[PDB]
């Protein structure tokens, strides 16, 4: 009953650009059991997925999903297997519940050996984000076993506070993105780099202007902090962990490539067919899909896919679709996962608005056409953070996708899980 | 429905009876606009007014002041184009400060310059002393 | 002269024709009442009724609505005990606010809760609809 | 003709409690001539009293007390003379009427040396307290010569634009209350401090709720300005004035003690028998009389008596004898003047209702007695701000009560002075 991670040549998939409903969603939220009285909410999602293992995790609230009152911090893992049916569903077998679900944040999960690996930063001052120049800069890793053992002793649950980060120009370092990827024994997470604003190296005239008026070449630079004033700049990157660097081994932060180049975002780094893509959000005046090919890690290099068909809602500044670099903050995190690399043919649920956070469409595209898609919901559903991940089942291509969605009016909002086999034919 | 708010002089509902109130059923949608008036169509004022549109707390809306780092809904720098916001009364969005309505709270839309590109980053009442550029948002409960 | 006004469902003064239309003298005083209801006694209601009363311009008590940072007159939080609340109708008071009644004009003393502890803060006709529960005010001349 | 300040040991008073009408009340109000045509109303009164001098300003409005257009601004000076009768009376010397009547507020007057210092605020903006984040915080002074020389332009009247003003953490600072004192050359007004809402610091455990059902903690901070969300918060205390100190002389705020702290409210300080006293308005949930010893000044620390029988009108959260904290902004200025510190016996006019502004009643009292009083007027005459000052004629107490007052019907509403001379006798 086993998933596999996508691989070699998998069965054939429609590469047609169609109109034809060959995509057909399925809801398998249901083996991922979540309780919770009206006026709940579940939020700050996390989905991972490794050799048909997956690791998971949500901040339950009352009341708003913004600013309500943390209840409680869930952090679990388990196994993607054959519901029987020949269909993909996840089943947990560990989960952990931190103590005060005020102060964890921003985790993070790569699975390894029998261990999933979830880094988190650790705030009493809030959303390390939000608030940064008051953060400890605290981090902190535990480790479930994918496959508990009937109680032996630190194996099922495990705890590291982390005490040496190797930062370099950056004042703090912590985990940014849902997922990241193991090299044999070394874990990379998806991160973020604090750099004093002052220390920001940035040639204003690299600011791509050239043909938009009302752009000015300050915008840039001034997009690279949460606002313009802002003390730091974020600086998307990995945090490397050798598990061989003894029993106390150090992370390390490996800022991203000057590459198109935006404000740190939550990111995505995984394995697609034998070699790394890389994903993230895009949070102010880029606002067209950053993702691609990983040319290198250790120095980080991302071959930036050149798409122009995949974006997100904004606000008014940086809208759905605006390319031109405005000074601005905001967006959302629908992900894409590669399935295709021949013909670069990727899957992901975006939201199709352009300043709200509403209708899920899971589309698969390439960088200049969306071939064929699929609406989740209704027009007007409410959606916010996606989480795209395939592999492989008899060796056919599935994805389950992970979307914060309601429509307005239901007792307890949370996120769904949605199995969505890729289509060998481009007909019926 | 909602309405949409062509935000500039030309309006009068600003101006009017009750002082442009709104009553947002969850769910529903609103958009703010700044039309062109370059190329003047209607809705257009005679000439461009420099406006920031912040969201505000309501006893700030009195006052007619925004508070520092204020909600900013919408800039109008450019006369060229036609500029527009939109909320959805709803608990998700694009915006990562991660703000909130209340219940029974009345909440305001302001604009605090003078309708000026100088004194446009002004944060306490011009317009919306001056024009009566206010509009008041009672959200359903 | 002017009778107290008993502000719960058991008054049923609200639910006659015209529509509990009191015509105050210059120099009349008035009670709004809250009567217990826990010790059930005369006067009170099936249960408590949770309200809140403000003056309105009556434009806006037509309407069932009162504006932001209503003129709250009385608001019957306790069950357990009576409430009261007095006006004269005269150029002094302990009201710090400065509000005056022009003669000739239409006020209204409505209650926009639907009467619970829940519904208190509302802002927007509840009870004042539902119930019918207004009381406008005619002040001589 | 000779009227000094209350000190030392004057002729004995009734130290009894009775039912007998011994005060005896008598209008004095003509010796200060006021006009005004039908539907004048004359509001924001001052009186000042110090060494057989007076101190007196007044608003007029056309049409109502509350809203009505103001016509014009009185402030004036002169002396406490025995008329002949052996009752004491006031005759103007000296007025001056400002160039605009809506620019001046919240006057308030002390006097030094053949000179009455009269504090004022000067706003473009309407009343202070009602659009303090518009104020400009604007303060004026105006010497008023108690004695006009003859063709002496600058020693008759003169203004200071008032230059810097040492605020601390506040604002700004004006001027609350009728009348202050002067230690030697340094002036002392009632004032009121505007502190920045946010930047208020308060333990809400402070807030005595112990035997008060319904009462919540956070009442006695939300009470601390106009409405729970006023961005300031009101401060009473002092403004100190040294003469001495240039001809551009600096003000100083001292804020009061945080000992049962209520809302700013207009105050009066004032020397009785050798010692300055402090009253302060009533106007929210502390509705009891606020007064007593001034224990020091440059930190101002009050004495406050435990007065268990004098309060005032308010509505309905904070009416008359309420003592629980709840969250109000209501009440009136009614002052008492301490008349024997030996015994703690004290003289003012209160409103003798719970909720509605009327029923004058002259009063004398200790602090858990009325000892006896005087009703002015009618059971439903309307009355408002009182003002009262003693002092000795022919070392004999006597009071001088300034009392807004009239009754439905009459053409121009106006304040009346009151004379009573306090009982030696508890007798005939
Ligand atoms: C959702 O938001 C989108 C983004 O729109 C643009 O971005 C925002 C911020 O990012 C800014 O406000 C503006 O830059 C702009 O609005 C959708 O915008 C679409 O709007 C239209 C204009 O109304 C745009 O028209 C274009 O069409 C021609 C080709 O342009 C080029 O092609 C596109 C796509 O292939 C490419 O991205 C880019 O390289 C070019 O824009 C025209 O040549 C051109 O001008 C027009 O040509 C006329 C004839 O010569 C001439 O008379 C005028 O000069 C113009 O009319 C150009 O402006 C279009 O590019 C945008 N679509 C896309 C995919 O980007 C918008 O969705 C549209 O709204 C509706 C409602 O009215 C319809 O226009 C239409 O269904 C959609 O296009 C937003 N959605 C809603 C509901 O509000
Ligand atoms: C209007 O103002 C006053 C309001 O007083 C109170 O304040 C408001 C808000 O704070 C609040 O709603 C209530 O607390 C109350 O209205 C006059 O109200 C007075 O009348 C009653 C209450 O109705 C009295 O309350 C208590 O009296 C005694 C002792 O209480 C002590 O002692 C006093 C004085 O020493 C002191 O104030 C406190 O230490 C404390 O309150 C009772 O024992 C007590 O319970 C009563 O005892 C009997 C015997 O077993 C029981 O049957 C039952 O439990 C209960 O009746 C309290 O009830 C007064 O305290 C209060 N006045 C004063 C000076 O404090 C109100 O006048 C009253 O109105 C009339 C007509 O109805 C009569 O009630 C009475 O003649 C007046 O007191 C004023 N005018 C009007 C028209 O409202
Ligand atoms: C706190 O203090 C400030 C004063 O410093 C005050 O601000 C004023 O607010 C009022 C509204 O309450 C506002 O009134 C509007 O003014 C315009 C007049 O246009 C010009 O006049 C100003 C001086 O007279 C000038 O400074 C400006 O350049 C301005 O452009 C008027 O058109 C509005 O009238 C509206 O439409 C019709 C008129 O026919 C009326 O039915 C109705 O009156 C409508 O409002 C309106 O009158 C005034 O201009 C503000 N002044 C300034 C300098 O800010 C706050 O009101 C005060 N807050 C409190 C609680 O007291
Ligand atoms: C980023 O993170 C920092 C914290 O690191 C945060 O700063 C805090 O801000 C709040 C006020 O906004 C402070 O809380 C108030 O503190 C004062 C007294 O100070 C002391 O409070 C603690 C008591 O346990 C101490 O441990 C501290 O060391 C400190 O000395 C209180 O008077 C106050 O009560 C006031 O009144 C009412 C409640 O009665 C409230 O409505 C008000 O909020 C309040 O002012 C509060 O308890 C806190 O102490 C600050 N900490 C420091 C080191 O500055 C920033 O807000 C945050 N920024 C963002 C954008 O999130
Ligand atoms: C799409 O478009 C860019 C630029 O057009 C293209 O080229 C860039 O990427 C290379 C690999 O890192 C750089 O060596 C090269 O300098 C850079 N182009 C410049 C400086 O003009 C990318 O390949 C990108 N990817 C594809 C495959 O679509
Ligand atoms: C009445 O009120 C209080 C309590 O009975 C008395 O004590 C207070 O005043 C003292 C200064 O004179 C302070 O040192 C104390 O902190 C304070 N006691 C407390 C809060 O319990 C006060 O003397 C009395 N006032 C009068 C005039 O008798
Ligand atoms: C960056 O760009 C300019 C012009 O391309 C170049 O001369 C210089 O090296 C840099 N300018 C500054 C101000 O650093
Ligand atoms: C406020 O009061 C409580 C007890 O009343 C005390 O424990 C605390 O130290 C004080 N300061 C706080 C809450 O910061």
């Amino acid at each position: 009953e086993g998933v596999s991670n996508l691989v070699g040549l998998p069965n054939n998939i429609c590469l047609q650009k169609t109109s034809n409903q060959i995509l057909k969603p399925k809801l398998i939220s249901y083996t991922l059991p979540v309780v919770g009285q009206s006026g709940t909410c579940i939020t700050d999602p996390l989905l991972a997925m490794d050799e048909g293992y997956f690791a998971y995790s949500h901040l339950e609230r009352i009341g708003s999903c913004s600013r309500g009152v943390s209840k409680q911090r869930i952090i679990g893992v388990g196994e993607v297997l054959d519901r029987g049916d020949e269909v993909p569903s996840l089943f947990m077998t560990n989960v952990w519940t931190p103590p005060n679900p005020n102060t964890v944040y921003h985790c993070s999960a790569v699975y390894n050996n029998e261990f999933y690996y979830v880094l988190c930063a650790v705030s009493t001052v809030g959303d390390p984000i939000l608030n940064s120049t008051y953060w400890s800069g605290s981090l902190m890793m535990t480790r479930l076993a994918v496959k508990p053992k009937s109680n032996g002793g630190g194996y099922n649950q495990h705890q590291l506070a982390l005490r040496s980060i190797e930062k370099g120009r950056y004042d703090k370092v912590m985990p940014y993105g849902p997922s990241g990827i193991k090299q044999g024994d070394t874990l990379y997470f998806p991160a973020v780099g604090f750099l004093v604003r002052t220390e920001f190296k940035y040639n204003d005239s690299n600011c791509p202007i050239t043909k938009c008026q009302y752009s000015k070449p300050e915008n840039c630079r001034l997009s690279m902090g949460i606002r313009p004033n802002s003390h730091y700049i974020l600086r998307s990157g990995l945090l490397k962990y050798n598990l061989s660097d003894g029993e106390n081994p150090k992370v390390v932060f490996i800022e991203i490539s000057d590459q198109r180049l935006s404000i740190g975002s939550p990111s995505k780094i995984y394995d697609s067919l034998g070699q790394p893509v890389f994903y993230q959000a895009s949070f102010s005046w880029d606002t067209m899909i950053k993702f691609g090919d990983v040319l290198t890690v250790n120095p980080l290099v991302v071959n930036w896919r050149n798409n122009t068909v995949i974006s997100r809602p904004g606000q008014s500044q940086c809208p759905r679709f605006n390319t031109c670099p405005e000074i601005c903050w905001e967006g959302v995190y629908n992900d894409a996962f590669l399935i295709d690399r021949i013909n670069w043919i990727s899957a992901g649920v975006f939201l199709d608005s352009n300043q709200t956070a509403e209708n899920p469409v899971f589309t698969v595209f390439k960088d200049n056409e969306i071939l064929y898609r699929a609406q989740l919901a209704s027009e007007d559903t409410n959606a916010q953070k996606t989480i795209t991940n395939c592999f492989l089942l008899k060796n056919k291509i599935w994805c389950i996708s992970l979307v914060e969605i309601y429509d307005t009016g239901d007792n307890v909002i949370r996120p769904k899980l949605f199995a969505v086999k890729i289509p060998e034919q481009c007909t019926a | 429905s909602l309405e949409p708010v062509y935000w500039n002089s030309a309006n009068k509902r600003f101006q009017a009876e009750g002082g442009y109130v709104l009553y947002p059923q969850i769910g529903d949608r609103l958009d703010l606009l700044c039309p062109r008036a370059r190329p003047p169509g209607p809705h257009s004022s005679p000439s461009y007014e420099f406006y920031k549109l912040y969201l505000v707390e309501g006893a700030q809306g009195r006052r007619c002041e925004a508070p520092p780092a204020p909600n900013l809904l919408l800039t109008c720098d450019r006369p060229d184009l036609d500029l527009r916001f939109t909320i959805k009364f709803q608990e998700y969005s694009p915006n990562l400060w991660g703000h909130e309505f209340r219940s029974h709270h009345d909440y305001y839309i302001i604009a605090t310059s003078d309708g000026t590109r100088e004194g446009l980053e002004s944060l306490q009442g011009g317009v919306c002393l001056t024009r009566g550029m206010k509009v008041l948002l009672r959200v359903g409960q």
